[PDB]
RNA sequence: UCUCUUACUUUUAACCAGUGAAAUUGACCUGCCCGUGAAGAGGCGGGCAUAACACAGCAAGACGAGAAGACCCUAUGGAGCU
RNA sequence: ACUGAACUCCUCACACCCAAUUGGACCAAUCUAUCACCCUAUAGAAGAACUAAUGUUAGUAUAAGUAACAUGAAAACAUUCU
RNA sequence: CCGAGCCUGGUGAUAGCUGGUUGUCCAAGAUAGAAUCUUAGUUCAACUUUAAAUUUGCCCACAGAACCCUCUAAAUCCCCUU
RNA sequence: GCUAAACCUAGCCCCAAACCCACUCCACCUUACUACCAGACAACCUUAGCCAAACCAUUUACCCAAAUAAAGUAUAGGCGAUAGAAAUUGAAACCUGGCGCAAUAGAUAUAGUACCGCAAGGGAAAGAUGAAAAAUUAUAACCAAGCAUAAUAUAGCAAGGACUAACCCCUAUACCUUCUGCAUAAUGAAUUAACUAGAAAUAACUUUGCAAGGAGAGCCAAAGCUAAGACCCCCGAAACCAGACGA
């Protein structure tokens, strides 16, 4: 199948 | 086996084993013999008269069901006519 | 934080006997927080490591690096306050004993990479230390001579004794 | 706890179990052994020599009747109402050696043990009483701090 | 959290101070440091039976260089001043090689005696006087 | 440590806040997997073999084996020199100055346990020159204990104190079987 | 590891045993506790076996100072100017003295 | 923080161990020192010689010129007879 | 670095409290007062454990039985699910079956 | 397109100045041949080689990096469909 | 004839070289009771010990000063030019 | 990021599967099989560990353990002394 | 010597006791935070499933009377995993604490804020002088990794034996896990600091007490009974169900 895996934004405050 | 019960958190017993096993209070256990009343038809009367016998169980067996059961079931019962009263205590037994 | 470098100028040292050498002036200067990498810094303080104070500001003049012009400014502060404050006559006679580079307090940004990803960039910054002795620079080491070598082979042939034994 | 399996990572089978082999408690046929166990009867033995060291002992004293009660105040038997006692039974243990004459209230008794004690001037009378009054006559005190 | 650990940089250093004059980030880096100091220990305590073993190759190669010099040979030598009742050690024979010259000639000279006194035996099956260098002295 | 009851609790992996969903699926990225947040792994996760609500440490002795304390007790602090048996603790004046004087005068020690009875008998003088010290402790013949003996260097009783002591602690032997609570009727027993 | 750690030659302090042997030993300080458990052995050796120690050897000074400490020590002083200072703490009164024997 | 009093004792000691290393006083005489009796010394160090000295002999010949000097130096600057 | 570069603050006990020096006072009160006391009934703490020791998950059902119907609503929730995951794991995991 | 490739321009490139990531990383003082060995070695055996240190390239190896193989099997693990 | 083990002898000492598993002797920190009083002791207890979970968080490295990214020209800095 | 959305809750779902499981020191310690939707697991045997009670355990000699055809081997069982 | 390091106290936890809150004016169910207009619609309902039964298909504790005991007994049940009473018993009015945490801990909390999401929803991080800062003084340094002071020297798991000498000589196939067996080119790991994983019964064993009786009612008892000690981990799916939120 199509496997994606989305990118993970880190917190803005670091 | 539920070795703590959701309401009093005690152990509790098996009832197959007291249903189907019985205690002398030396630590004994009697049972019967399997197959002792299905097709006797097939089987010599020597068989059948060995399949007819009370006999006493393992010591792993007999452990087992005293982990099986609890505790009241090992007290020392006093019957009126009790069959197996002078069953409930061992003789001439050395170590 | 560590301000130590600062505070090396306060040291005040007891009369010296009539009889004892000069005990040459000891001017310690910096300067924090350098929007610099402290590498790009460490090459120049190296440069400049050895030499006079007049010799150091002039290869300093022609330098074309940012971090030329912020030594440039801290020697002439260095040498101002060492003819001032610390009792150095002539202006011209000191040298660099110490010039180095420090990691200063850094900030943290966000790279937006090419996709959802990212990388974090950092905001460097660093200081500058340097130290200036009164006197003429000293001179530089010769390099040994064979003599020197061929003393020194002497000296490790004649060094060894039985081992292993009595 | 040793290397993987059920052992290490403690999801072990229920006791009893064998693998999936018909076990071993279940193998065996039913058999009514324990079939009415909390409707029997149950009455604690007494025997002639443990009433005469009770006598001898100046425990429960011969010159008054002697029924339940006497016997749980000079502690020769403990009586247990709950678990399905239903008071003393006197056995012939003793029958021999013992010179006693008591009047003795009990709820059972072997015809050895009754002329035993007849035969020394005493007389024996075999009574009844239920649960109820077997709390009663065991613990009297608690009864009436009970208020009934 | 009740009772964490307090000391944990005693230990660090308990381990640390055997590492110092390594090389490397295993001189400071404890996680590296453990594993060279665990493996130097081992090998600090399997270096004894070496020690013990070169050392006598080191005498036997001198007294070999010695033999050689006075012109005999290592087995010979060795045989020889058994054969005479004389227990010296490699150790001490190495010794006396390099700071007795004269006593150390004195012994190949001895061992060349018995060597050629054995050569006369297994040649006359003694007959008269089986040699002098020989005759063992007896104890009881 | 009978009476003695914790009250030190943690939270465990479900009772603290958050964490319901996954994050960062199973299988896509590089990272360890992981099914929630506040598990003992991760910093503000629950705690896993941590302290649980209040917890009771509660057990009796054998009251037998407690009056043998008792008398053990006792004979230690005879056997050590450390009883004094007084007729009545009675004070002229009353003040702690003129206690702690007598107490270093007579080479008690530093603390002194004074026994009493009823604690209604208890003399004006004695209570007022007492509630003021610190090391010397009047309790009433009820409140003896093995802990206080031991924490006191000295114990101080009185005659009657004695007495009752005595009889109370010889009463544990030649004991029948309980058969029912102590504070019921049993008519010889007051 | 010898790698690891410094080393030297065997050697005297000054020809000890060529003319006469002389005791090496100069001094012996104790710090033991009046009170405290840890000092009872160094304060049952000081009630017994150190007024024997100082008889047996004379060119020792032995000083006990009896102070409050929570581990009690002993420093032995060398002619040779070494110090060395060793822990008495919890131990019983045969070891301490095979400590001050040894030392 | 971390409860305890142990590891900082332990970690306190090490610090004034650090310093005393970086920064080691000039050295001073035994006599300055607390363990010090001068009679036991010098009967020790007569002792373990194996002779037999006369005590105010050897006190005699401990003394010095210069340290005569410089304690009447001192007395005489002090005022103190 | 993790040592504290200071000596904390040297924390004085004073021995002598009245706490302490009452320490014990009054246990033995049914021993040597008739037994109109028992010493358990000095104890004070929550209800549901005054002179009863109990396992956690014991505790956890007694706790629910005498004091759960005036409990907070999470309190309570989370009473429930703890007993549900003790008694899956007292009587389903671990060596020793 | 190719036989069969060549020339120039722009970008890139390389150097100088300013700013300044990411995957990756057990530690590394990180050679070749033959042999060996969990069966394909920089690290083991036997030989050979061998002052130190930047810069630009290349892609033969580091069973190179990435993604706890999707192919195959197993699980008294699932789900979609008939 | 010699060399050659941790085999054996020799001087001294000896509990001091198997996975899972099992038995045992001690024991670091902390808190509590009572001691102690330059950091200890006898006991009771427990969130009681980390070279490793593509572990969690924070710091800082490596790759790397590398990949990458900017400002059309002259001048009076009015303006003009491409 | 749809063979069936996403969020919260049941939920610390369950995992015979992989990974991990933290002071010192000493000691004993390597298993014939049976059954099982069971062979990636478990239960009972067997081996192993601890503590107790008691008396024999191992090694073994004579004598002894159908036949049947054609051989019938290395050996085995039993077994006092020692 | 830089970066750094270190610090007590904000607060919190578990109990006890006590039943607790809410209109200054104005605005706020329409597109909430909107001064002012004619269809008046309206709520009341058995959870399910994961899981256990080593599959699964009947079944599988979880409900709101102080305790205790009867009793894990009677009973129920693919009579099997497990489920499980009652009669009866009896349950002493008052006392403001901590062998709890101390900034990665203790509440998510400095805050349900910032930030992320259309929405339901998810959800942070962090502070440290001193009596005085209307004392800006000079001190206070010492301590992780990373660097600098101070690049390098034939050869080789980085060391050990050593040695007069750092190297040169000789010896030596990282660790963990997993396996019949790994230097293995099988797993994992840049490194530092902090956090991070064995919870309990039956029955035995040892040590006390008392002893044909023990136990502070109930229970056990042909030396037993009472009390104590000692004892059974952590992370991870794809799933299923209920109720919301989304064109
Ligand atoms: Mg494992
Ligand atoms: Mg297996
Ligand atoms: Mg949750
Ligand atoms: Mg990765
Ligand atoms: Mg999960
Ligand atoms: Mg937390
Ligand atoms: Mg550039
Ligand atoms: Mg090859
Ligand atoms: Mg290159
Ligand atoms: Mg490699
Ligand atoms: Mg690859
Ligand atoms: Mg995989
Ligand atoms: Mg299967
Ligand atoms: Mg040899
Ligand atoms: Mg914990
Ligand atoms: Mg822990
Ligand atoms: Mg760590
Ligand atoms: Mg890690
Ligand atoms: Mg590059
Ligand atoms: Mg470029
Ligand atoms: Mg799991
Ligand atoms: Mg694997
Ligand atoms: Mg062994
Ligand atoms: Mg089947
Ligand atoms: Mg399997
Ligand atoms: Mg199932
Ligand atoms: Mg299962
Ligand atoms: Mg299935
Ligand atoms: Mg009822
Ligand atoms: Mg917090
Ligand atoms: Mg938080
Ligand atoms: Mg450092
Ligand atoms: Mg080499
Ligand atoms: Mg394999
Ligand atoms: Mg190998
Ligand atoms: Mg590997
Ligand atoms: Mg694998
Ligand atoms: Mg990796
Ligand atoms: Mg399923
Ligand atoms: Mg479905
Ligand atoms: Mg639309």
């Amino acid at each position: 199948k199509k496997r994606f895996t989305p990118p993970i934004y880190q917190p803005k405050f670091k | 086996l539920t070795y703590f019960s959701a309401r009093k958190g005690k152990r509790k017993t098996v009832k197959a084993v007291i249903d189907r096993f019985l205690r002398l209070h030396c630590g004994l256990w009697v049972r019967r013999k399997a197959g002792y009343k299905k097709k006797l038809w097939k089987k010599t009367p020597a068989r059948k008269k060995r399949l007819r016998e009370f006999v006493f169980c393992n010591k792993t067996q007999s452990k087992l069901l005293d982990k099986m059961t609890t505790s009241f079931w090992k007290r020392r019962n006093w019957y009126v006519d009790d069959p197996y009263q002078k069953y409930h205590d061992r003789t001439n037994l050395k170590v | 934080i560590s301000r130590k470098w600062e505070k090396k100028n306060k040291i005040v040292y007891p009369p010296q006997l009539p009889g004892e050498p000069r005990r040459p002036a000891e001017i310690y200067h910096c300067r924090r927080q350098i929007k610099y990498s402290k590498d790009k810094m460490w090459y120049l303080a190296k440069l400049i490591r050895g030499m006079s104070i007049d010799q150091a500001l002039a290869q300093l003049e022609f330098n074309d690096k940012k971090g030329a012009k912020i030594i440039k400014e801290v020697l002439l502060e260095a040498q101002d306050m060492a003819v001032r404050d610390h009792n150095v006559e002539f202006r011209s006679n000191l040298y660099i004993a110490e010039s180095t580079s420090g990691r200063g307090q850094c900030l943290k940004r966000i790279r937006y990479h090419g996709r959802g990803r990212f990388g974090i960039m950092e905001k460097v910054y660093c200081h500058y230390f340097v130290k200036l002795v009164e006197g003429p620079p000293p001179p530089p080491e010769p390099p040994k001579t064979a003599v020197a070598h061929a003393k020194e082979y002497i000296q490790q042939l004649r060094s060894r004794t039985i081992v292993h034994t009595l | 706890r040793g290397h993987k399996g059920e052992r290490q990572r403690g999801t072990r089978p229920r006791l009893g179990f064998e693998g999936g082999q018909t076990p071993f408690y279940i193998r065996i046929p039913k058999y009514g052994f324990n079939e009415g166990h909390s409707f029997r009867r149950q009455y604690k033995p007494l025997s002639l020599n443990r009433l005469q060291y009770l006598i001898d002992l100046g425990r429960v004293d011969p010159s008054q009747p002697i029924d339940l009660t006497q016997l749980v105040n000079g502690r020769g038997v403990t009586i247990q109402p709950l678990k399905r006692d239903y008071g003393v039974q006197l056995v012939e243990e003793g029958a021999d050696t013992f010179t006693a004459k008591v009047n003795i209230e009990v709820q059972l008794a072997s015809e050895l043990a009754i002329a035993a004690i007849e035969k020394n001037g005493g007389v024996v009378t075999t009574a009844f009483y239920d649960p109820r009054s077997l709390d009663i006559v065991c613990k009297p005190v608690p009864f009436f701090l009970r208020g009934q | 959290l009740r009772n964490r650990v307090t000391d944990r940089y005693f230990r660090i250093q308990e381990v640390l101070k055997h590492a110092r004059h390594f090389r490397g980030r295993k001189n400071r880096c404890y996680r590296l440091a453990v594993r060279t100091v665990i493996r130097a220990f081992v090998k600090c305590t399997k270096a004894r039976y070496l020690k013990k073993k070169n050392m006598r190759t080191l005498w036997i190669n001198r007294i070999t260089a010695a033999s050689q010099e006075h012109g005999l040979k290592y087995p010979a030598l060795i045989g020889n001043l058994v054969k005479c009742q004389v227990e010296l050690n490699r150790k001490v024979l190495a010794d006396l090689a390099i700071y007795e010259p004269k006593t150390f000639k004195s012994l190949a000279a001895l061992a060349s005696r018995r060597r050629h006194e054995g050569f006369a035996a297994a040649l006359g099956d003694g007959k008269e006087p089986e040699g002098i260098f020989s005759r063992v002295v007896q104890y009881h | 440590n009978f009476k003695r009851i914790s009250y030190a609790k943690t939270k465990t992996r479900a009772e603290v806040r958050g964490g319901g969903r996954k994050p960062w699926p199973q299988k896509g990225t590089g990272r360890a997997r992981h099914g929630s947040i506040r598990s003992p792994l991760w910093r503000g996760g629950g705690v896993a073999h941590g302290p649980r609500g209040p917890t009771s440490y509660y057990y009796m002795l054998p009251m037998k084996v407690r009056a043998l304390g008792l008398k053990v007790a006792l004979t230690v602090k005879l056997a050590q020199d450390d009883l004094h048996i007084m007729d009545s603790l009675e004070l002229p004046t009353g003040d702690p100055q003129y206690l702690t004087e007598l107490a270093h005068y007579r080479r008690w020690g530093d603390s002194v346990l004074l026994v009493d009875l009823t604690h209604e008998e208890m003399p004006q003088s004695i209570v007022e020159a007492t509630s003021r010290l610190k090391t010397f402790n009047l309790i009433p013949a009820v409140g003896l204990n093995v802990h206080s003996m031991l924490k006191h260097q000295t114990l101080v009783l009185t005659l009657p104190t004695v007495a009752f002591l005595e009889d109370k602690l010889l009463w544990q032997d030649s004991r029948y079987r309980p058969l029912y609570p102590f504070s019921l009727p049993y008519s010889d027993f007051p | 590891t010898a790698r690891g750690t410094p080393s030297r030659f065997l050697a005297s302090v000054l020809h000890n045993g060529l003319g006469r042997y002389v005791q090496q030993l100069q001094r012996l300080s104790f710090s033991v506790s009046r009170d405290g458990a840890s000092s009872r052995g160094a304060r049952e050796f000081v009630e017994r076996e150190v007024i024997d120690f100082a008889r047996r050897n004379p060119g020792v000074v032995i000083y006990v100072n009896s102070r409050p400490c929570c581990v009690p020590r002993v420093v032995a002083e060398y002619l040779n100017g070494a110090v060395r200072e060793e822990s008495i703490h919890c131990k019983s009164v045969e070891e301490i003295s095979t400590l001050v024997q040894k030392l | 923080v971390k409860k305890g009093f142990r590891a900082a004792f332990r970690f306190q000691k090490e610090l004034e161990r650090q310093r005393l290393l970086r920064c080691p006083p000039p050295p001073v005489r035994r006599s300055e020192k607390p363990n010090w009796d001068y009679h036991a010394e010098i009967q020790a160090f007569g002792h373990r010689l194996q002779e037999n000295f006369s005590l105010d002999l050897l006190k005699t010949a401990f003394v010095n010129s210069c340290y005569i000097k410089s304690e009447e130096a001192k007395r005489q600057q002090l005022g103190i007879e | 670095i993790g040592i504290r570069l200071t000596l904390p603050p040297p924390k004085v006990v004073d021995r002598w409290n009245e706490k302490r020096a009452m320490f014990g006072v009054y246990d033995n009160i049914g021993i040597l007062g008739n037994f109109e006391k028992h010493p358990k009934e000095l104890i004070r703490g929550p209800i549901w454990l005054r002179g009863w020791k109990g396992n956690e998950l014991q505790r956890c059902i007694r706790k629910r039985k005498m004091v759960g119907s005036r409990m907070f609503a999470d309190d309570l929730h989370n009473l429930n699910k703890r007993i549900r995951y003790l008694y899956k794991h007292f009587n389903r995991h671990g060596k020793f079956r």
